Formats: structure tokens, C-alpha cells, sequence
């Protein structure tokens, strides 16, 4: 429970929804890498990490585990289905606005339970699909997740901007407004 | 431990051919292998489950292999080729890229025609009365001789039950024309017992020879029997 | 290469 | 809201005072409940939860399983700490210190970090102050990068220098951003 | 991460059988596993080790303290140890591999060898029996392709506690004769021919 660092080698996650299933490595909270489980391949986060080497193997055959592991669990505690949590939105800058120069916006969507979310970036009510980047799923002790969702943009005084999030747990989609003031 | 079936497979070019793997219970990894003694232990498929995951490893698009159940698992070769004249061996292992067990394996021999194939001769040589006189012992020689394909199985039954003490069978057969490549093998054995078992006449030696050869599925043109899978014996008894 | 960690599986 | 089955798998590692002491849970977790566990310091897997009775009794009666867990703590956590060492835990990224006024707030924008370790002070003159500051908590960007908003009130007048004291693993001497009226 | 070790290997039946392993370039989160092929099955699993000199009930394991080298060790080596023993890394989602290994031969120490040269007959054609002959001789293959001979073999008759080698030769030629048939062979000076 208490350590100087903590590591998770690795985040192994299977849900019946897609089927769909998640092979991630974390050092003391953040990403190290994530294994394209379709693609077939490991995706490093930093980039000093892509001198390693991760069969995706390894991960193909975990999932296949997990597959096997739910399926029985599902028997055993008799279809007992996750109980959809109320996840929390947070829409802040990686660094101090000023308008000419270049930022990126993020939103911390924490407390996702099932691991099933639509982070998606909105400028004047309006859908912007470039410059948007997403994390994987990131897990938590309470044993739920968060997600992180990035858009790359140069600071406007009229241009504002909303993140629209989408989850069970919400009656409506939320969306959180970001001013650059 | 892991079960394989047949244990033995003769077969002719173009034909498709099943090898089943039964692993040990509650390991849910198998894993496929070729063995030729010019090729090494060549690493085929593996399964984590019902599925596997990487499809390469596998030789041609006439190797294929399935374990639908999550145990059980079949690999099935089509239209053979000589080239896939090997061993084939299957390991099990509870999980994937844990301690892996070995079956038995199936010896698989792909021919051009089956006008070659042939079940052996079985002869028993009883000991020399110059042996019994020096040594105080008596050495029966068994040999099997002009059988191709050469799948056979060497046994001494001594008084109806079958034994193993006092026997030394050779490990590979030899070649009787080693010039030419379709050449027809020779296999002998010792069965070594004191001279007094012998002299009694009320002793029975017998030699078995377990030939795999054609099964009723497939076709016989010639003359002569068909060398299909059988037993070849030679009897002696004791000699006072 | 970083070494993972293997979940068993869950009988039967 | 549709049905959805969730199973996780966490092999995690716990280090403490380096290579001193080095822990492995491995946590078998249905939904947002941990049923099963293999621990280092137990040497065995325990249930934490009824649905766990029936892995753990199994696994248990297998040698070859409880051999690969008992040799996990070297093989996994002791094994990629060595990897951490010249990758992860030599990471430093040197933080950007800004001072907002927001005028009787003061806001020192402590942005693009690595570790998270971090100390910052504000002073007043040579005075530090103590009483009317408050911090936000660490925010994780997620990039392998945190960020930090330390918030002062302050009554200004004429010749009063307002200094913000920064310490960081990454620098051998602190960054000391001032404000002045 | 690939092993070297010994191509064949000839040990004393009742004394330890000592196999050596080289394995320089091995990680640390690696394996070393032993296996044996007994010749015409499936192999068989041995031990294997991480860090610790490994121990059961078959042999025993030992890995240096740099790793780079380990050993296997076969308390009371016997006619059932002779067989070919690979000594393979793991491993990630690699998969196993078998080298040329080490075909261990188990060799008997014969008591009182007494030579002889038998001629054997059908329960025609004829058979010679080279017999009770020391495990230090080795047989040759024969020169004319129309003569059959037999690699030396090792009988074993628990029943008395007793040991011997043979080897047997053949054909239907009329120049065959058992004092011309392991005349290919460098045969003992003292060997009985009736
Ligand atoms: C997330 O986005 C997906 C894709 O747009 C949504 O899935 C669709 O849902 C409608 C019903 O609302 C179905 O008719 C479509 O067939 C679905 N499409 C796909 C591609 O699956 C999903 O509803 C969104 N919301 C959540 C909370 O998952």
C-alpha cells in the first residue's frame, strides 16, 4: 500500500460490451506504453522507452485469459453486470494562456466505471477532429478508471471551447466549458 | 500426461492427414512441433484457449490446425508432400509460456507409390550350443528383415507374457541397399536368458514385430498380400 | 524488454 | 445503459528505499471488486472475497503455478526496476514558473515537470509566507509531465517584491520567479 | 539467449553424470531448462532452475553465480540416463528450441569380458553374434554392401546382475563365414572362434 514508486506491469482489462480489451504498462501513474491488440503492436508513450521491445504476444495471450476468466465469473456470481459510476470532468490548460502563442487543452475525465467513455472537443458548437489526441485507459485503486483527452490549439479571445463527454452513468451528455479569458 | 493420436501414419502423396492432441486436464496452452533428424525441433503453432494467435511458424498453406473445444486439438496436413516426412510432436502447458509436457508423438512417412511398401520377415535364431557351453548362457537373435516403410515395433513374449529383462532391441533399422533411397530395412534383437531356461522344454520364446503399414481405406493393385498394418511372429521353445 | 505478469486461468 | 461484464488483472509492484525492499501484489479484480490476490509476502494466493474461494484453493494445489508467482517478484518487479533505472526514473524535465496577478491574488504557475517531487514558497520580501497561501493539489497532465498553481493573497504597495521559490529534483539550485507592484 | 554444450558424452554407469551448459548472453528474468529425448519418444522434462542450485527427485541443477553456466547432474547414471539432453533458455513469448544437445551414452564396465565370435541357426540364413566383447571396442559397418552388421547394442539381465554387449552380422553370400565377418572391425587379439 505504501511505497516511493509504484508500477503496474501490467493493466490487464477485458469487458464483454465489445468485446473489447486493454493491454497497458504504468510507472507511478502514467502510460508507458499500450499494445494495439488489433494492429498487433506496442506503442510506446516516451520516446527513450522505444529502445525496449514488448511482444504484443504476450498481451494477445493475456486477453485470451482474461476472455476465459470473465466468462467463468459471469457463472459464478450468476450475470452480476458493473454498476455504472458518475464520472467527474475537468477542462484546464497544460500551461498559462496567452493568446499568439501555442497550448494544449486537457480534459481529466476520472472516476469511469465501466471503462466505456466518448471524449470528444467542441469550438463555438462545432466538431473538431484535428489535433485531437486521447490516452488509454488508466487505472485507479478503487479498481475504475480515467481517461485523458488532448487538443492542440492557439488561444483565441472569441473562440471558446467545450469538452463533450459521454458515459452510462450520465442522464445527459456533459460538457465543460473552457474560457480563455 | 499428453496423449497423441495415431501413433503411427503411412501414407501416400496428395492425401490429407489428421493428427489429434489430447493435453493434460486443466492446461489451457498446446503447442504443435516437427521433428526430422535433418531439420531439428521445428516450432509449429500454439494455442492460448480456442484461438491462436500467430498463424506463422506453419510451413505452407496446406498446414492448418484447430482446437475448437479449448482442449482437444487437431492439426491437419492436405494434399501431402514427401518433404512433410517427420515426427510430429505436441507439448501442453497450463498456461502460455509456462513448463511445457510432451506427448508421444506421431510418426508420419509421406511415400511417391505405395508398390514399395512391404511387411517384414521375422526369423528367431536359437543360441549357439558353443554359447550354453562357455559362457553358461543362452542368446536368442530375432531379425526382421525387408520391410519398408520401416515403422515397426520389436517385442519378446516369453511364456505368454510379455518381457524386458535380458533383451536389447537396435535403435534404428538398417539400410539393406544404403545406395538407393526406396530401400527396404533390417531390425534384430537379443533375448539373453541362463542356459538351464533354455534347456527346459517347456519354455516358449516368441518375437514380435508391430508393422504399420496400409489400412482398408487405401488401394492394392498388386499381386501379392496387402501390406497392410500387422504383426510378424517367430517361435522357439526350449531345447534339453 | 519489460517483463509482465501472467493471470491464471479461472476454473474450469 | 446496456449490460457490460468487466474482469482486471494488476501486476503490481511496490519498491521502497530503491532495491531494499521490493513487494509484488497481484490482484485478480470482477467489476470493481478484488476476489483473489497473490502476495510476495504471504507466498500464496488468498481470497479477498468468496467469489476468490474457488481460484485460489486451485491454483494453490498446482506446483507449477505457484513456482512462476513465487519467482515474479525477481522476474517481473526486481527485473524491469533495472530498466526503470536508466529510462523512467532518469526522466527530468525542468518546470516553467509564471506569476499571474489575479489586484490582491497572486497565482505562480509551476507548469512541465517530471518527477512529481516539488517544493514551492512564496515570500514576501525576505519574509515567507505561510498564512495566506494556498496550493492546488498535483496536477497530472498525463504526458509524463505535472503541473502546480500555488495562490497567494496579498496587500501590495510601493517597493514590496514578491518572490516565488521553486525546488525540484531536476535543478541543484531553486528557480526564483519575482513580482513586483 | 543461445546454449552451447557438448556434443556427445560417454560416462560410467554407478558414478554422477555432470552435463555442462553455456548460456553467456542469458537475462536475468530467464530460465534454464533441462530436457532429455530418450531416442525414439517425445522428450521429458527434467528440471529448471532461475538463481537457486535446483533439486528433485530425478537429477539435480546447478547455475553459476554469474549465471552464464549451469550443469546437470544425474545422481547414479544407469542404462536408462542414455539419451540426448538439450539445456534451452526461457524465455518470453519466444518458444522453445532444441540444439544438436548432448547425446549422453551411458557406457557398462564389463567384469570379465570374454569374446566370441557365435553362429546361430533358424528355430539359414545364418547369423554371427559378437558377443561378451569390452565397452571400450567399437564395431565398424561392414565393407561389402551384400553383409549386414549390426551398431553394438548392450544387453542387460537383471536376473543374474549381469551386462554385455552385442553386435550381429548377416548375408546370404556363400563367401560369408563367421571368422570373415567382423574382420571390418578392429576386433580383440584374444577373440573365441569355435
Ligand atoms: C459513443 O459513440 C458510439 C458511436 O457513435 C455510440 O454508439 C452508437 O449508439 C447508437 C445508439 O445510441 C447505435 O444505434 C449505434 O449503432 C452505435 N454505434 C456504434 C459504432 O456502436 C455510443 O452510443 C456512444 N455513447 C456511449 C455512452 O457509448
Amino acid at each position: 500500500i505504501v511505497a516511493d514508486h509504484v508500477a503496474s506491469y501490467g493493466v490487464n482489462l477485458y469487458q464483454s460490451y465489445g468485446p473489447s480489451g486493454q493491454y497497458t504498462h504504468e510507472f507511478d501513474g502514467d502510460e508507458q506504453f499500450y499494445v494495439d491488440l488489433g494492429r498487433k503492436e506496442t506503442v510506446w508513450c516516451l520516446p527513450v522507452l522505444r529502445q525496449f521491445r514488448f511482444d504484443p504476444q504476450f498481451a494477445l495471450t493475456n486477453i485470451a485469459v482474461l476472455k476465459h476468466n470473465l466468462n467463468s465469473l459471469i457463472k459464478r456470481s450468476n450475470s452480476t453486470a458493473a454498476t455504472n459510476e458518475v464520472p467527474e470532468v475537468t477542462v484546464f490548460s497544460k500551461s498559462p494562456v496567452t493568446l499568439g502563442q501555442p497550448n494544449i487543452l486537457i480534459c481529466l475525465v476520472d472516476n469511469i466505471f465501466p471503462p466505456v467513455v466518448n471524449i470528444t472537443w467542441l469550438s463555438n458548437g462545432h466538431s473538431v477532429t484535428e489535433g485531437v489526441s486521447e490516452t488509454s485507459f488508466l487505472s485507479k485503486s478503487d479498481h475504475s478508471f480515467f481517461k485523458i483527452s488532448y487538443l492542440t490549439l492557439l488561444p483565441s479571445a472569441e473562440e471558446s471551447y467545450d469538452c463533450k463527454v459521454e458515459h452510462w452513468g450520465l442522464d445527459k451528455p456533459l460538457l465543460k466549458h473552457w474560457e480563455p479569458e | 500426461g499428453v496423449s497423441q493420436s495415431p501413433s503411427n501414419k503411412v501414407t501416400e502423396k496428395g492425401k490429407d492427414v489428421e493428427l489429434r492432441c489430447d493435453p493434460i486436464s486443466g492446461h489451457t496452452a498446446l503447442y504443435w512441433y516437427r521433428q526430422s533428424l535433418g531439420q531439428g525441433l521445428e516450432f509449429l503453432i500454439y494455442f492460448q484457449g480456442n484461438s491462436a494467435p500467430d498463424k506463422s511458424g506453419l510451413p505452407s498453406d496446406r498446414f492448418s490446425a484447430e482446437r475448437t473445444g479449448g482442449s482437444v486439438s487437431t492439426l491437419t496436413i492436405q494434399r501431402t508432400q514427401q518433404e512433410d516426412s517427420a515426427v510430429y510432436l505436441c507439448a501442453s502447458s497450463f498456461r502460455f509460456t509456462d513448463t511445457q509436457y510432451f506427448g508421444p508423438g506421431t510418426r508420419l512417412t509421406v511415400l511417391e507409390d505405395l508398390k514399395n511398401v512391404f511387411p517384414p520377415e521375422v526369423a528367431v535364431f536359437e543360441p549357439s550350443e558353443a554359447e550354453i557351453s562357455h559362457t553358461q548362457k543362452a542368446t536368442l537373435v530375432c531379425l526382421a528383415t525387408g520391410f519398408y516403410p520401416d515403422h515397426v515395433e520389436l517385442s519378446w513374449w516369453v511364456n505368454g507374457k510379455e518381457v524386458h529383462s535380458g533383451v536389447c532391441t537396435d535403435p534404428q533399422p538398417l539400410k539393406e541397399q544404403p545406395a538407393l533411397n526406396d530401400s527396404r530395412y533390417a531390425l534384430s534383437s537379443r533375448l539373453r536368458v541362463s542356459a538351464t531356461f533354455w534347456q527346459n522344454p517347456r519354455n516358449h520364446f516368441r518375437c514380435q514385430v508391430q508393422f504399420y503399414g496400409l489400412s482398408e481405406n487405401d488401394e492394392w493393385t498388386q499381386d501379392r498380400a496387402k501390406p497392410v498394418t500387422q504383426i510378424v511372429s517367430a517361435e522357439a521353445w526350449g531345447r534339453a | 524488454a519489460p517483463q509482465p505478469e501472467l493471470p491464471y486461468p479461472q476454473p474450469g | 445503459s446496456p449490460e457490460d461484464f468487466v474482469y482486471q488483472f494488476k501486476g503490481m509492484c511496490y519498491f521502497t528505499n530503491g532495491t531494499e525492499r521490493v513487494r509484488l501484489v497481484s490482484r485478480s479484480i470482477y467489476n470493481r471488486e478484488e476476489i483473489v490476490r497473490f502476495d510476495s509476502d504471504v507466498g500464496e494466493f488468498r481470497a479477498v472475497t468468496l467469489l476468490g474461494l474457488p481460484a485460489a484453493e486451485y491454483w494453490n494445489s498446482q506446483k507449477d503455478i505457484l513456482e512462476r508467482k513465487r519467482a515474479a517478484v525477481d522476474r517481473v518487479c526486481r527485473h524491469n526496476y533495472q530498466l526503470e533505472l536508466r529510462t523512467t526514473l532518469q526522466r527530468r524535465v525542468e518546470p516553467t514558473v509564471t506569476i499571474s496577478p489575479s489586484h490582491n491574488l497572486l497565482v505562480c504557475s509551476v507548469t512541465d515537470f517530471y518527477p512529481a517531487q516539488i517544493k514551492v514558497r512564496w515570500f514576501r520580501n525576505d519574509q515567507e509566507e505561510t498564512a495566506g497561501v494556498v496550493s492546488t493539489p498535483l496536477i497530472r497532465n498525463g504526458d509524463w509531465t505535472f503541473q502546480i498553481l500555488v495562490m497567494l493573497e496579498m496587500t501590495p504597495q510601493r517597493g514590496d517584491v514578491y518572490t516565488c521559490h521553486v525546488e525540484h529534483p531536476s535543478l541543484q539550485s531553486p528557480i526564483t520567479v519575482e513580482w513586483r507592484a | 539467449m543461445k546454449t552451447t554444450q557438448p556434443p556427445s558424452m560417454d560416462c560410467a554407469e554407478g558414478r554422477a553424470a555432470n552435463l555442462p551448459c553455456n548460456h553467456s548472453t542469458i537475462s536475468g528474468n530467464e530460465y534454464v531448462y533441462w530436457y532429455r529425448q530418450i531416442h525414439s519418444q517425445g522428450p521429458q522434462y527434467i528440471i529448471h532452475g532461475l538463481k537457486n542450485n535446483e533439486t528433485n527427485e530425478m537429477a539435480s541443477l546447478i547455475i553459476t553465480e554469474d549465471r552464464k553456466s549451469s550443469t546437470l547432474i544425474l545422481p547414479h547414471a544407469t542404462l536408462r540416463d542414455t539419451a540426448v539432453y538439450y539445456c534451452i533458455v526461457l524465455g518470453g513469448a519466444d518458444g522453445l528450441t532444441f540444439g544438436k544437445g548432448t547425446h549422453l551414452i551411458i557406457q557398462p564396465y564389463i567384469q570379465n569380458p570374454d569374446p566370441a565370435v557365435y553362429q546361430l541357426r533358424d528355430s539359414d540364413k545364418s547369423v554371427c553374434l559378437f558377443t561378451d566383447f569390452d565397452s571400450q571396442t567399437n564395431v565398424s559397418q561392414s565393407k561389402d554392401s551384400d553383409v549386414y552388421i549390426t551398431d553394438k547394442c548392450v544387453l542387460d539381465m537383471r536376473s543374474m546382475d549381469f551386462k554385455s554387449n552385442s553386435a550381429v552380422a548377416w548375408s546370404n553370400k556363400s563367401d560369408f563365414a563367421c571368422a570373415n565377418a567382423f574382420n571390418n572391425s578392429i576386433i580383440p587379439e584374444d577373440t573365441f572362434f569355435p
